[PDB]
């Protein structure tokens, strides 16, 4: 895969970096360390904060806002790492910025990065 | 043919189309069972480390546990908890050292105890499973200390407290046989039986010397606590077996894992966890390859399987990868686990046919130690 | 017959004959010109409403009836949480159960009893025809049938497209008819990524077909007593509004102080805000959330009074997990959230925005 | 001969001569213009490493351990280095401690360890100008994002945290004096922040220097000694701001890529995409052909342009996937080119672009190069 | 390249795992993280403990005892990893055993493993 | 060269070098006992008795074997004091040491350089021997004569007789013999444990003439030897400051440091340490476990059954080297004894069989 070519989504494998909901994920896919597409692994803490992206779903033609919430309180999983940046803006527009550790709100003040989930939170405007 | 990732994508797509709502949450692992397998990554001596909890049947990571410097993992055979003894420093790898035991719930993976060990008393060594060991009732954890001298620390898991250090002779490893008794292997080639009460010097008794000074017994023997069977290969693939089930050591007939012709063509065991033992089948599994005599910690590409009673070879498998560690699930039709430190991958095989069934990659930096529970 | 029942409701909704002194109908307090809320000034300003006796004030703010037909009947959801019902405290299971309560409440429409209500219904020949076509001969001679029938009709009317048109700017934007301004778009993005989404969106994940900007759950956000409204209601200096714990069948003290998350549709035109109408301005209601997150000293002050917000009326069971998000809304994001909330105004109330 | 060959010959000669030497702890060579530091955030691991490298010999001369996403800084005059770092009581869980360590640059021993109360650091993939030293070396300033943009003031000379400064909605810290620094604001202005030993800081904004549809990257170059802030956008337009007087003077924007190159898909991309050489007044930018939203991927090319005129001076084919670049600040500089994927620092002649040497095995995901301007 | 082949020492490059003094080294060569063949890198602490091996020097044809002393107090360097085991014996013969962290005696009670030096300490025999 | 050494051979066993003619160098440095003192005095074998037959020293008489390999006193490349002669290095080299026992009233007790020169003038073979090497009238000048005798004695001590390198250890290193399994284990422990930090000549590399000492000065924290201290008559208040007693050393950090002794012939030159406090070799080894072992027995001297005693000099201890974090179990102590016993010169192997018994 050419890293500089335009990213192409699919709706057939959530563990691959081109899964459509991972369009601005940075880190590791939680499904690969015992979470799921939208749940955190055991022993980690789900943040309430997120960065967002509008991601296109090729199965149904709709664009969705995905909230990249982190699962926190464990060292980085090291499995299924991905960094995509569709629509990603620099830190001074933080709602779209994905180098930030989006762990705020996690239980037990957890602020270390383990992995990121990719839930749909709304329709893209 | 469909992978976990594909099945997951399909399920997510069906939920979306159906307008299914589901609350994002923290998952619980599935109940521990015979096919759960743990892989520990000592990470080539890094200051922090990881353990991966794996469903061997699916080939799926179901959880992880973080650890410090060279932690010793243990797994209760009945599946009720897992624990480790670990070591952290106040500034990454410098500063005040704290040694501690954590016990974890096997389904939430939350810590249920964190027990400090006074005066930083753990042995820091590349990881040997039997340098930290649970008693059969699961109430005590015993860890080895080397400095200033060989000693064994007693940790009460039920009352969640360190108890005391026991003085032992010049001996190594800890194979518990009873709530108050364990065996060690001594420099002089005997085993020591160590029986400890709640206070005062333990009672220590030696066996006969069972190997000569120049037969080298590897750092990773297999021990089945339920069977009281200790399976101890040497550098040439001779296998000592000790039956500790009566509470006293009985030395079984020695077996050779390789034939005279293989030994003359350079075959020797090699790796890290070089030997596994399946308790119900009474079978031994050894990692072997052709190698110079002082390349004993390199990976091996073959596993021989032998009947433990007769020494009869049952199978010889070509593993198809550079394998450092093996173990087996303890159920009927067991899996044979084959971990490659270089590939950072656990290969899961059928233990009967030898065939690779599935694999789990990206297991940290230098994974080395596979542990399973004997729940039978 | 669906239409017939709602058309009977349309009639009852504006009929002051359903009040003791015949000075008020549901439309007096739920005025269609003000997104079905109360434009009338009382002793506590617009915080609480005056009933038919021209003197009794309620202790809670009159909520909109817009989109109230999208709220599920009171129940426990899949996650274990109470959800749905009607009134700020969920004490009515649904719209039909809610409807007869203002009729009989001596601080509201003040009818003495169901028989009094049936008699007003019988006194009017248009009702007799309409009720019997739907429910059967003699429906109005039986006070409990009559009163149930009235409540069903009112509930059916509230479920018509008139109360829930889905024609706000937000709706037109989501149908692809126009775009948000940059400010409105940033406001929607802030709403979605910040903690507002945890309570003010129908679903935990995925998209709603008919989004009303509430998850219908119960939360104590730690509001203070509205002093002038509490004075006006006459309930006393010692009274505590326990919210959901007033619903019969709920006994757990952990429910004390929790109220139903309101739909934010038409929020810009339905001030003053919260269950007791304590804040007059939309911006103040948004700024209140900063008290849990901001370290700036201005965040402890209610900008309407220049004084500290005040202690919570119920200082237990606050939703701190959600509220303490670790992030403060700066003035730019508060402006963006006001711009976004204004786009949830139904088309017919757009003229009310200025 | 290679370093390891030369060392084998030395050891063999000392053995043949019977030379005795006491095994001991080495000191690194004196800090010089060609020392270069490489920080490895290790793809968000809980612990991390910094590598101290003699850029002339291509040799690692030391290392420094760090915690979760630390921010490194280096005194321009070579007198010390420091970082702000974060640890936890149980690996990545438990009580968090944020702290600053200052290190002697020859022994690498910590000379201060300064606790920051209330775990105030911003945890983000590493941006150099999110933690910064004042030019007198006496104060370290670090950014806080939660609950709001704020700047912490750490007195290095008295070895103590001082206080947090409230600021507007703004990002990064570019110090210009013992008591003053600039930040980039969301509204597109810079904010000048002047702070006393107490009292709210004095904050003033420049004019807005870029519109809302130009995106200014997270890794600008800033030369404190030149006062020059060099700030690329996703398209390779470069803003330059002259802070040398103590106040912001805007300079004309320059384009790093031609109009025809832009039409053909060329855009900057990587991590530290831009470097600035003070004495030559030159800008270096990592560029490649790429889709518009592939801005954090590696680049295989570097363009070099004159900062005064915008004129292109060179375009180098780097021959590797490069994520970050920087330069030594001496008269004939090295151009450093760090590949996160190769974990290797390639060391080039900045004039010719030719690769002179490399240093591999730089941790897990090395990303940040820092040098001292000792000139 | 063949990991199982008899190990063959050289006397020409101390950074390679086949340098003759490294015949029972386990870990990382200190000369690769700013130490030297017989000195520790700055900031680390030199152990007094060691494991030993007799290593043959093809240059002068003598076998020397090499005392593998660790440099401790830093996380592992990650450069120039090597594991050789010429003459290496199991842990119950600890003077010849190389999985042990030989950091005893280091200043500041340092016990974490950074790298190992390979000084000659005597003639073998 | 040869002739100078042959003159020193005669002088070494000549009692005419003591005031009252009862003793020679060989009296205290007996060649049958690896050049140490077999004679029983008031503190047993811990200290020696001088020519007046009463005066006891306060330090144990050390072997002269291998003393010729010790460099002259100097500061080494690491900044450390190194070399010299006597337990405190107060003599620069053998030539400077030699005339000291001759004039020392507690040893050979000659009144002065003049009285020694008179004795040399008496023996006809000395006038011939000295003039042939030093020129006519060398013996008529007391300082010339006294320097010449010291030079002769120093040359004699540098001959092969004193440093033969023919112990079992030496024979094993050239392949003539092998270590027993116990001796081999002892050699391996000695090399890998902290003993190698002080008792090998080099920090790294190999010595061509190893004598099992780095010639440095260390305070290993020994107690006073009470019976020797009494016998020496120096007093209940006395403190042996070791290296600080050397003229021109003034730093208090040197107080209580003594020259690391060569371990060659150690199995036959008991009792041990600078004050002969320990009678048995095994006790000297066990002393080091006081700094490492956590067992209560590590605190007890096995020869007295009582605690070791406080250090005579409680500061400047070499704790970085001594506190190694590892204790010697009894099997390693046995192995160290067996190894040290291989350091016995050939001609003392029958003597060794006596000490073993
Ligand atoms: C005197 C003013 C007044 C009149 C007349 C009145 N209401 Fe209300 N209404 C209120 C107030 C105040 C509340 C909130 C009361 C509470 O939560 O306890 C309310 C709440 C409701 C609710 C619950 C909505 C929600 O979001 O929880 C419904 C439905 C409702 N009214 C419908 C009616 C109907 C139908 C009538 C005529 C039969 C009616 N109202 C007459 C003031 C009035
Ligand atoms: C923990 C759940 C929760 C979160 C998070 C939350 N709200 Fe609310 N909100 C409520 C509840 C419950 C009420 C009614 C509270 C009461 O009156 O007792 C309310 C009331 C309001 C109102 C007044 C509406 C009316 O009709 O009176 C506005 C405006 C509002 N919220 C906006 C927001 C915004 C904007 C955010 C994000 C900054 C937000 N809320 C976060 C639960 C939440
Ligand atoms: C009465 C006993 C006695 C006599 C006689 C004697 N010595 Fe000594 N010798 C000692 C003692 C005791 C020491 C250690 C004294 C000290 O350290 O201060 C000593 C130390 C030495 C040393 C230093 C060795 C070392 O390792 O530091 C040399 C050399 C030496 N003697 C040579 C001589 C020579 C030559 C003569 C004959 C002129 C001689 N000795 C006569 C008892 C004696
Ligand atoms: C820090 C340096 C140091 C270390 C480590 C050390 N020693 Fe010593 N050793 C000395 C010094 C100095 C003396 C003489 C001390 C004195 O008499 O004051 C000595 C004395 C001895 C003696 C008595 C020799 C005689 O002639 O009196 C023996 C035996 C000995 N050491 C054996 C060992 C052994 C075996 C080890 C390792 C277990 C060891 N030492 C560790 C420095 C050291
Ligand atoms: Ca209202
Ligand atoms: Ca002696
Ligand atoms: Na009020
Ligand atoms: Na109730
Ligand atoms: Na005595
Ligand atoms: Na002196």
């Amino acid at each position: 895969t050419d890293p500089r070519a335009k990213w192409v989504p699919q709706d057939n494998d959530i563990q691959a970096c081109d899964y459509w909901r991972h369009c601005s994920i940075d880190g590791n896919i939680c499904d690969c360390s015992g979470g799921s597409l939208t749940n955190c692994p055991p022993g980690t803490k789900l943040a309430t904060a997120s960065w967002v992206a509008s991601c296109y779903n090729p199965t149904d033609g709709q664009s969705y806002l995905i909230a990249y919430r982190d699962c926190c309180g464990y060292n980085v999983s090291g499995r299924c790492p991905c960094l995509n940046t569709e629509g990603e803006l620099p830190v001074y527009r933080p709602e779209f910025a994905n180098d930030i550790i989006w762990c705020f709100g996690a239980e037990d003040d957890a602020m270390t990065y383990h992995c990121t989930i990719s839930p749909i939170v709304g329709k893209a405007s | 043919q469909e992978t976990q990732g594909q099945a997951a994508a399909r399920a997510a797509a069906a939920d979306l189309a159906a307008g299914q709502d589901d609350e994002p949450r923290i998952l619980e692992a599935p109940a521990p069972d015979a096919r759960r397998v743990y892989v520990n990554d000592p990470a080539h001596f890094a200051a922090v480390t990881q353990q991966f909890v794996i469903d061997g049947e699916a080939g799926r990571v179901i959880g992880m546990i973080d650890g410090g410097f060279l932690p010793n993992p243990v797994v209760a055979d009945d599946g009720s908890f897992i624990a480790h003894a670990s070591t952290v420093f106040s500034r990454i790898a410098r500063g005040e050292r704290t040694d501690y035991v954590e016990v974890f719930d096997p389904v939430t993976l939350l810590p249920t105890a964190d027990i400090e060990l006074p005066d930083a008393p753990r042995f820091l060594v590349g990881t040997y499973p039997w340098m930290t060991s649970l008693t059969p009732d699961g109430k005590t954890l015993l860890f080895y200390q080397f400095s200033p001298a060989p000693a064994v620390g007693v940790v009460d898991l039920e009352g969640k407290a360190f108890k005391r250090m026991l003085d032992v002779p010049d001996c190594y490893h800890i194979f518990p046989t009873a709530p108050d008794t364990f065996f060690m292997h001594c420099r002089d080639g005997s085993l020591a039986k160590v029986a400890f009460g709640t206070e005062g010097t333990p009672e220590i008794t030696h066996t006969e010397v069972f190997h000569p000074e120049d037969e080298f017994l590897i750092n990773h023997p297999a021990y089945s606590q339920k069977a009281g069977r200790l399976v101890w290969p040497t550098y040439t693939g001779k296998i000592h077996q000790i039956d500790l089930s009566s509470g006293d050591a009985k030395f079984l007939p020695a077996v050779e894992a390789l034939t005279e012709a293989e030994r003359a063509d350079g075959w020797r065991p090699g790796g890290w966890q070089q030997v596994a033992y399946h308790r119900a089948l009474d079978r031994i599994y050894l990692l072997v390859d052709q190698r110079d005599e002082w390349r004993h910690k390199t990976a091996s590409r073959f596993v021989v399987v032998l009947d433990a009673k007769t020494g009869e070879r049952l199978a010889k498998f070509e593993m198809g990868h550079e394998i450092d560690s093996i173990n087996v699930s303890q159920d009927e039709k067991p899996l044979l686990y084959a971990l490659s430190t270089g590939d950072k991958t656990l290969y899961i095989h059928d233990a009967e046919s030898g065939e690779e069934l599935r694999s789990v990659n990206q297991l940290g930096h230098g994974p080395q130690v596979i542990t399973t529970a004997d729940m039978g | 017959a669906d239409d017939a029942l709602a058309a009977l409701g349309a009639q009852l909704f504006v009929d002051p004959a359903l009040s003791r002194n015949a000075t008020q109908s549901c439309a007096t307090c739920h005025d269609p010109a003000r997104a079905f809320t109360d434009p009338r000034e009382g002793k506590a300003g617009l915080a609480v409403s005056v009933g038919d006796d021209g003197q009794s004030h309620g202790d809670r703010n009159t909520p909109t009836l817009g989109y109230a037909a999208l709220v599920p009947a009171f129940h426990r959801d899949a996650n274990g949480k109470y959800k749905g019902g009607q009134f700020w405290d969920g004490r009515a299971d649904d719209l039909k159960q809610q409807a007869g309560q203002p009729m009989l409440n001596p601080v509201e429409m003040a009818m003495p009893d169901r028989a009094a209500v049936a008699a007003r219904l019988r006194d009017d020949p248009a009702y007799r025809t309409g009720f019997e076509a739907l429910f059967g001969k003699g429906v109005l001679d039986d006070p409990e049938r009559a009163f149930d029938a009235a409540a069903e009709a009112l509930a059916a009317y509230q479920a018509t497209g008139e109360f829930s048109p889905f024609d706000s700017k937000y709706d037109r934007v989501m149908r692809g008819e126009e775009k948000f301004t940059p400010l409105e778009e940033f406001g929607y993005t802030v709403f979605i990524t910040w903690n507002c989404r945890l309570c003010h969106m129908q679903r935990k994940q995925g998209v709603a077909e008919r989004e009303t900007f509430t998850n219908f759950e119960y939360h104590n956000i730690g509001l203070p007593v509205n002093e002038t409204a509490r004075e006006a209601s006459g309930l006393g200096a010692d009274h505590v509004d326990h919210g959901l714990l007033a619903r019969p069948g709920i006994e757990d003290p952990a429910q004390s102080g929790r109220f139903k998350v309101p739909s934010l549709r038409n929020v810009a035109v339905t001030g003053p805000y919260m269950h007791n109408g304590v804040f007059t301005d939309l911006r103040t209601a948004i700024l209140f959330y900063n008290k849990y997150t901001s370290r700036r000293p201005e965040a402890k002050i209610n900008p309407e009074t220049g004084a500290p917000w005040g202690e919570p009326e119920v200082a237990r069971n606050l939703s701190l997990a959600e509220l303490q998000s670790g992030l403060m809304l700066d003035d730019g994001r508060v402006d963006a959230l006001v711009a976004f909330l204004e786009t949830l105004t139904d088309r017919r109330y757009e003229p009310l925005l200025e």
